[PDB]
């Protein structure tokens, strides 16, 4: 039901899920593509932090804003806790 | 840079593209970064400012393919007795290479070939394979294919992979002609093989008429049919 | 599986293979020589195109996957006016 | 095929395809209109089997798709309206092209059946929406995009 | 309420659904006597196509009529 892009630093992973889906499923998804243990990354609502017990659709990630044409920019930060470092896109004309 | 048209000289980029594609058509190893950058190279050349050299690149690719297939034809001619193994081995290097080249020239077909009377690279690479490798070197191929399958019929078990590839390397040539794609294989191999099989079983049945009576004739014919 | 894309200035992008094969030149890029024995990254280098247009084309991929062959209202895809010129050239490069 | 490759166009810019898809084309009354009815899908299909340029434009800027949707009888002869359209989009009929008068074929429908048939035959593409956005906002594309992209912009 | 909806060759469709029924299940029986699966035929009610439930009373509650359905694929 939700369509959001996982933006961490250099990489940006586009993903679809459901409101009933939980944060733990997103962590499992990002583990198999980025190879980081779940305690090493923390998901961000803009700059607000989240947890794992809450579902994906619980923390303001609704279908009317996480549409595929305008996906939500959820931020991640990998440990080595490192801060949320996301560089901006290249300058449009 | 970018997708904006620019003025670029065709010579050295075409030579480097030749270096890539010669390894491409020989089933060699190329770099993925090299392979991916060749997409951008073909795109930039096809809309190179101010004159699209897609016609020029098309002609140069035709020249390269003709030269390569003619050199391979000359090489196969040297293996006069074992050209079936040579043709089968070099076809495998070429057919997958032909499809890889077809995918490589995807922008050329979508923008230039179909939007301007012209033949796409994948069809043309097969077309260069028939008019310069198959049709000229045809009589020896068909006669020794008939000889090999006759040997298989009698007592031998030759290389099934080689014959199967070469025979399918006829239908695989005309896969791009929607109207009667089987037409080339319908006559080049089919009719002489039809006649040879008919004559061989005619003489076989003539032999078995007196070899055994009408009782064992049924079992022998069933066995020959099953084989 | 998931595919990977190199932008002009860093800016890695990871898309599902079925979501990315809709575009033309990506399909041939995945159809290059080599069997890709790893089958988890198979990255492609888009040196020419910028990063924002890559994000926009990934958004288009997601929209096309979601709204394919549907009888719904087909909502308008938002196009930034500045990126529209670059996105048109990208769609010229990225077939369909 | 020879006649098509001798690029026949009328005074309205109509090709043989344009008149084939046109209902307004007169048919001779003397022992002819009893058989030949226009628009006829099969001959148009035969035009597609003969490689007729489906993306041609007339003096009005309309293509064959722009004219076939203007048929005012989708009830009396639905098939002659439907089988042509699927035959129309069979070799590169661009459903999102826009005429000189700046009208989408879906806009020039005046028939729910015709527009829903076009939508079922319509398929989305990023180039279509990008060109429509560029043209709707009037960004200078001349001497900055490939010439085929300029032709596509002119199509939109 | 019998149905006499035409098809690509002017065939017959037996919806056998009253005007109070929904076209989501009315078109299921119409294509059952035709051959198409229910969620595949884009039935056109002589100017409009069904969507969601699409109660048959909305389409003027016509009795039988000539519903020229669209046989487009991949609609499921």
């Amino acid at each position: 039901d939700v369509f959001l892009m996982i933006r961490r630093h250099k990489t940006t992973i586009f993903t679809d899920a459901k409101e009933s889906s939980t944060v733990f499923e997103l962590k499992r998804i990002v583990e198999g593509i980025l190879k980081r243990p779940p305690d090493e990354q923390r998901l961000y609502k803009d700059d607000q932090l989240l947890d794992d017990g809450k579902t994906l659709g619980e923390c303001g990630f609704t279908s009317q804003t996480a549409r595929p044409q305008a996906p939500a920019t959820v931020g991640l930060a990998f440990r080595a806790f490192e801060a949320l470092c996301i560089e901006p896109f290249s300058s449009p004309p | 840079t970018s997708l904006k048209p620019r003025v670029v000289d065709f010579d050295e980029t075409w030579n480097k593209l030749l270096t890539t594609i010669k390894a491409v058509v020989m089933l060699e190893y190329v770099e993925r970064a090299t392979w991916n950058d060749r997409f951008s190279d073909i795109y930039a050349l096809c809309v190179a400012y101010p004159e699209p050299l897609g016609e020029r690149l098309y002609t140069e690719t035709k020249i390269f393919l003709e030269n390569h297939v003619r050199h391979l034809h000359k090489r196969v001619l040297e293996s006069e007795e074992q050209v079936l193994v040579m043709y089968h081995r070099y076809w495998e290097e070429y057919s997958k290479g032909a499809d890889y080249m077809d995918c490589l020239y995807r922008y050329l077909n979508t923008q230039f070939i179909k939007k301007n009377p012209l033949m796409e690279i994948g069809e043309l690479a097969l077309d260069m394979w028939r008019k310069l490798m198959v049709e000229p070197l045809q009589a020896i191929l068909i006669r020794m294919l008939l000889r090999e399958i006759k040997n298989d019929r009698g007592g031998e078990d030759p290389n099934q992979k080689v014959i199967h590839g070469v025979i399918n390397s006829f239908v695989h040539v005309e896969q791009y002609k929607k109207k009667f794609p089987l037409k080339f294989y319908q006559e080049i191999f089919e009719s002489p093989f039809l006649t040879e099989t008919g004559e061989y079983y005619k003489q076989e049945a003539s032999n078995l008429l007196q070899e055994s009576n009408c009782s064992q004739y049924m079992e022998k014919v069933l066995g020959r049919l099953k084989d | 599986m998931y595919v990977k894309l190199i932008s002009s200035d860093g800016h890695e992008f990871i898309v599902k293979r079925e979501h990315a094969l809709t575009s033309g030149t990506i399909k041939a890029m995945l159809s290059g020589p080599g069997q890709f024995a790893e089958n988890e990254t198979n990255e492609v280098n888009f040196r020419e195109i910028p990063s924002h247009v890559l994000s926009k084309v990934c958004m288009y991929f997601t929209y096309k996957v979601r709204y394919t062959n549907s009888s719904t209202e087909i909502p308008e895809f938002p196009i930034a006016p500045e990126i529209a010129l670059e996105l048109l050239m990208a769609a010229n490069f990225l077939d369909c | 095929y020879n006649l098509i490759h001798l690029d026949p166009r009328t005074r309205e810019g109509f090709t043989l395809l344009h008149l084939a898809v046109n209902s307004n084309t007169p048919v001779d009354d003397f022992h002819t209109n009893d058989v030949c009815s226009f628009p006829n899908a099969l001959v148009t299909k035969l035009l597609l089997d003969c490689g007729a340029e489906v993306n041609a434009v007339d003096n009005e800027g309309n293509s064959a798709l722009h004219i076939i949707v203007q048929y005012n009888r989708p009830i009396s002869d639905f098939l002659t309206l439907h089988s042509i359209i699927i035959s129309l989009v069979e070799a590169g009929a661009h459903t999102d092209m826009t005429n000189k008068q700046n009208k989408t074929p879906l806009d020039k429908s005046t028939t729910g059946v015709s527009e829903i048939l076009l939508k079922t035959q319509m398929k989305m593409s990023l180039k279509c929406l990008a060109a429509r956005a560029v043209r709707a906002n009037d960004i200078n594309y001349q001497d900055q995009i490939p010439r085929t992209l300029e032709e596509f912009v002119g199509f939109h | 309420m019998l149905i006499k909806v035409k098809t690509l060759t002017g065939k017959e469709i037996e919806i056998d659904i009253e005007p109070t029924d929904k076209v989501e299940r009315i078109k299921e029986r119409v294509e059952e006597k035709e051959g198409i699966p229910p969620q595949q035929q884009r039935l056109i009610y002589s100017g409009k196509q069904m969507n969601d439930e699409k109660t048959a009373a909305d389409y003027k509650i016509l009795g039988g009529s000539v519903l020229h359905l669209v046989l487009a694929l991949r609609g499921g």
